[PDB]
RNA sequence: AGAACCUUACCAAAUCUUGACAUCCUUUGACAACUCUAGAGAUAGAGCCUUCCGGACAAAGUGACAGGUGGUG
RNA sequence: AAGUUGGGCACUCUAAGUUGACUGCCGGUGACAAACCGGAGGAAGGUGGGGAUGACGUCAAAUCAUCAUGCCCCUUAUGAUUUGGGCUACACACGUGCUACAAUGGACAAUACAAAGGGCAGCGAAACCGCGAGGUCAAGCAAAUCCCAUAAAGUUGUUCUCAGUUCGGAUUGUAGUCUGCAACUCGACUACAUGAAGCUGGAAUCGCUAGUAAUCGUAGAUCAGCAUGCUACGGUGAAUACGUUC
């Protein structure tokens, strides 16, 4: 249980990680160099010293609610300013600029014919 | 749906039109030739001008018109050769030397014939006659094969066909064959009439 | 609309057990070419049958395949019955084999092969109940013939 | 443009319109064509009528709009 | 092609990136090839007159 | 020292036959010729639709390929230079010359 | 010295490769055939036409091999080898014919179609 | 076989009427890249100012005339 | 260090010219014929494999927007310039494809084997900087010389162990690079995070007979930039054709 969220017990303590909101692959290698522990060594057998390391490591990189509260913020952000991107996103289409009359289920929900 | 004849012949039994070589202006020099054909066809309408080959080398523009009727071009007194000359010096920058070669049998010539059937069309003669008597000439002087074809409004009809007449052997399919064709245009008070011709003289 | 039959083609004898249907079923096997991929599978799996088996890994692969060749087809026209040609026969029992094999549970393919190769010989595979249901309408089509 | 090394675009004579009668608060509505120009503080505070294709579509800047593109607040489309 | 748009090819364009090619001979704006400044008909029909040189029909 | 003459033609029977006469010109003159040599040729191919309109599944392709042909003059000679640079070529093909 | 010259070919792969009187020890490209070919099957296919004139491990080959795949080097590789068995004795010549292995293989990769996907396949077809 | 501008043929807005482009006809040049100002520009106002051989060439005016990716395959 | 140079033109290769394949020879089926089958020789055997080449005709099939053109139409506009916006919209239906649903696999590290093209204000080597796309300096190269440009699949080792996952990468947040006067509508790519459907697809329907299908990459035209399209290239490399009832 890292940042209070529980991770997978047999899994692998890199691959584990990434079950954090705001942790990936990338993210969960380099705090699992900073925080020195085996790559291979499963979450189950790990030690009480590295899981207060990970968590040391893990509470400054802004993950988790605080992440979810900073997306959200800006995207309320740019639907408040009334910007192109804010009306895509109160209409649920596409933002990024993809063309809507075909592939934007994604987006638009499933199809109601 | 048919080939034409002359492109499919192009660099196997038939050379090149344009004989030179270029790297990097490539695109000007053939601009520049294709301004000097258009500007030979405009000026010797009347010459019977059955074809042109143009060379270059040296800064030079080696001009070949292979002509029925060379006298026209040349002029009595060079008079007309020297201010073709001096046109074709005015269009390009570089120097011109042109030649003129002589067709001893214009009735055996693809241009040559569409050219004048073409022009009897607009004279308003028979698109039968015109073509039966061009395929007679043809043929007697020796050609192998012949074959014409005019397809528009012929008579002036609302509905526009086309007819063609044959003679002898034209192997189109043959790449051997060294076969001469032609395409004309009549500008009719009707519009516009394709005359084709090809002609096969035999083997050489 | 066919003026007749064609020629047919000739494989080369499986370089280390030297059977052209060893190789014929190394080609069945391969996907996209991939036929390092297919020799290694096939081995793998001939490798898992003689130690499961204690037999030659030859013998209880040929035992399969006469265990699930069948005699009699059905080709609609109603369905009618006719016999199976010699190279149908074999064509087919590796066909099948395969398919059954790739629709086994195992984790690999080379466990799944073994296993239906296995299953084949002992008489109880899919492929032996893909041959008895061919057989058992053949059987009940027997009239159309 | 976009690479940082370039600085944001802008058209120097919407900078200097809008730079003109900074002082006065009497502040008026600049008639714009210029959709592509960023949105610099400078901006904040001011109305841009900008051509949107067919009209100019009056856009008040504030501090959230710095950053952005005078085009992203007037649409060119309309749906429903 | 239309004659003013060929002539506003032609005239020097403010931007630098506004440059565009059309065929030499006729102005279509499409499928012209640089070596040639030709588009694909006029390259056709040239060829066929055998006035492009060395330009054959390919075959392998 | 040595002389390279690159030429460069749409045809080969013509690179052939001035390679033939540069060859028969140096070796008169008096130097020694290693050659012709056959540089691999080149070949542009360009496929255009052969309709005006739509009709895309129809195509023609056509090629350019200039070949290429290397020379070189071991033993140059002035009268070698001079019988060289004096020479006339077809039209056809591209000379260069690399002393 | 005592070499066997001979040229194989093969897909677009050319294996000039030399026969001299050796265990059978092989080598391509200043290396090992069995690390330069990813399968043992490719090396048993080289050694076939050893195996049908009765001389395996009579000689020691050296391959200059350009061109292709493995595969297609290996098969080239074999075209040489038999190339050059015969320039070694033309006794050989039966054997080798009857094993089908002088035949230089003239399969080549189909040139694409204009129109098509590839040599063959053509686009999907709709009615309507 | 390459729609951000251009392309582009469509739309809005700001603009021109021998015209964006061609030939003839009268005058004759220093035309015009270049710098200033106003404009989203196209364009307008004064300078600067540089070319030219019996005439190529290039500007201004007028009338013929130009122009159309407009229709009918 | 290197075919790097001294040397050689053996080999390969390059590209001109030539030889070769014609049912030629032999034996069967066949009306001693044609032809089919089999065999010898040959690298290749039965139009060896492909390409171009498309008759007389059919659909008043497509194109007046490549071009040309009869007639009609506008000419202070149906002509012309510029800035901005359409062509990129989006409750929906269809065609063609790309990516997947995984263990014949994903990830990590090491190490091989192609062919065909492009390069002048264009191909941008090495070096340094950045994790990255890329930036600074800059050699060579108008080409069998230099560059684009280390192919991928593959092979060998470690890991995952049948899970909507270490599958899959749509979606969107932030922060960058590059081209272009300018990436809002409306470019591509890169770093971090987010991690949807999808667990081989109903009726039906498509391509393909061999170096073919399928898979893997590679290059080019257009092009400042922008390819899952198109046109070519090679790597690995199958299954089946009984028959003409439908
Ligand atoms: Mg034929
Ligand atoms: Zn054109």
């Amino acid at each position: 249980r890292i940042a209070g969220v529980d991770i997978p017990r047999e899994k692998r303590v890199v691959i584990s990680l990434t079950y954090i909101y705001g942790i990936g692959t990338s993210t969960a290698q380099k705090i699992l160099e900073e925080a020195n522990v085996s790559a291979d060594t499963r979450v189950k057998d790990l030690t009480d010293d590295e899981l207060g390391r990970i968590r040391e490591v893990v509470d400054g990189y802004k993950v988790e609610g605080d992440l979810r509260r900073e997306t959200n913020l800006n995207i309320k952000r740019l639907m408040e300013i009334s910007s192109y991107r804010g009306i895509r996103h109160r209409r649920g289409l596409p933002v990024r600029g993809q063309k809507t009359k075909n592939n934007a289920r994604t987006r638009k929900g499933p199809v109601k014919t | 749906q048919k080939i034409n004849p002359i492109g499919l012949r192009v660099g196997i039994i038939r050379d090149w039109e344009a004989k030179w070589y270029a790297e990097k202006d490539f695109a000007s020099l053939l601009h520049e030739d294709l301004k000097i054909r258009k500007f030979i066809d405009n000026e010797l309408k009347e010459a019977s001008v059955s074809h042109v080959e143009i060379e270059r080398a040296a800064n030079r523009i080696n001009i070949a018109i292979h002509t029925g009727k060379p006298g026209m071009v040349i002029g009595k007194g060079g008079s007309e050769i020297e201010k073709l000359r001096n046109k074709l010096n005015a269009l390009t920058d570089k120097k011109v030397h042109i030649n003129v070669i002589e067709i001893k049998k214009v009735d055996l010539d693809a241009r040559l014939v569409a050219e004048n059937i073409a022009r009897q069309l607009e004279n308003r003669a028979s698109f039968r006659r015109v073509q039966k008597q061009a395929i007679t000439r043809a043929m007697k002087l020796g050609a192998k094969g012949i074959k014409t074809q005019v397809s528009g409004r012929l008579g002036g009809a609302d509905i526009a066909r086309a007819e063609q007449y044959s003679e002898g052997t034209v192997p189109l399919h043959t790449l051997r064959a060294d076969i001469d064709y032609a395409h004309a245009e009549a500008d009719t008070t009707y519009g516009k009439l394709g005359v084709k011709v090809w002609i096969y003289r035999g083997e050489v | 609309p066919r003026k007749g039959s064609v020629p047919k083609r000739d494989v080369l004898p499986d370089p280390i057990h030297n059977s052209k249907l060893v190789t014929k079923l190394i080609n069945k096997i391969m996907l996209d070419g991939k036929r390092g991929t297919a020799q290694r599978i096939l081995y793998s799996a001939f490798d898992l049958v003689e130690q499961r088996s204690g037999r030659d890994a030859l013998e209880v692969f040929e035992e399969a395949i006469n265990n699930i060749m069948p005699v009699l087809e059905v080709k609609a026209r109603y369905q009618v019955p006719v016999e199976v040609r010699p190279e149908r026969r074999t064509t087919l029992g590796l066909r099948w084999l395969v398919n059954y094999a790739r629709l086994r549970g195992e984790k690999t393919m080379e466990d799944r092969l073994a296993n239906e190769i296995l299953d084949a010989a002992n008489n109880t595979g899919g492929a032996v109940k893909k041959r008895e249901d061919t057989h058992k309408m053949a059987e009940a089509n027997k009239a159309f013939a | 443009a976009r690479s940082i090394k370039k600085g944001p675009f802008v058209d120097e004579h919407l900078m200097k319109k809008v730079e003109a009668q900074e002082g006065s608060e009497k502040k008026q509505v600049i008639k714009t064509w210029s959709r592509r120009s960023t949105i610099f503080p400078n901006f904040i505070g001011h109305t841009f009528a900008v051509y949107d294709g067919r009209k100019h579509v009056p856009v008040y800047v504030t501090e959230d709009m710095v950053g952005h593109k005078l085009g992203e607040f007037a649409p060119t489309r309309t749906f429903k | 092609a239309k004659t003013s748009m060929v002539a506003k090819q032609q005239k020097k364009q403010k931007y630098a990136v506004r440059e565009y090619t059309r065929c030499e001979r006729c102005g279509r704006p499409h499928s012209v090839y640089r070596k040639f400044k030709l588009c694909r008909i006029c390259f056709r029909e040239l060829a066929y007159k055998g006035q492009i040189p060395g330009v054959r029909k390919a075959s392998w | 020292q040595k002389i390279r003459i690159r030429l460069k033609a749409y045809d080969h029977r013509v690179i052939d036959q001035s390679a033939e006469k540069i060859v028969e010109t140096a070796k008169r003159s008096g130097a020694d010729v290693s050659g012709p040599i056959p540089l691999p040729t080149e070949k542009s191919v360009y496929t255009i639709i052969r309709a005006v309109h739509k009709y895309k599944d129809s195509r023609e392709q056509f090629e350019q390929r200039t070949h290429k042909r290397l020379i070189d003059i071991v033993n140059p000679t002035p009268k070698t230079v001079d019988a060289l640079m004096g020479l006339n070529l077809p039209s056809g093909v591209d000379i260069e010359i690399k002393l | 010295q005592v070499e066997y010259r001979g040229t194989g070919r093969r897909k677009n792969s050319v294996a000039r490769v030399r026969l001299v009187p050796g265990e059978g020890n092989i080598t391509v490209n200043n290396r090992d055939v069995r690390e330069y070919l990813p399968f043992e099957s490719l090396i048993l296919d080289l050694n076939q036409p050893f195996d049908v004139t009765e001389t395996k491990g009579n000689y020691d080959v050296l391959v200059n091999v350009h061109g292709g795949g493995f595969t297609g080097q290996a098969q080239a590789i074999r075209h040489g080898i038999a190339r050059a068995l015969l320039e070694a004795d033309p006794e050989y010549r039966g054997s080798l014919k009857r094993a089908g292995l002088l035949t230089r293989d003239p399969r080549m990769k189909e040139r694409k179609k204009p129109g098509l996907k590839a040599a063959r396949r053509s686009p999907q077809f709709s009615k309507r």
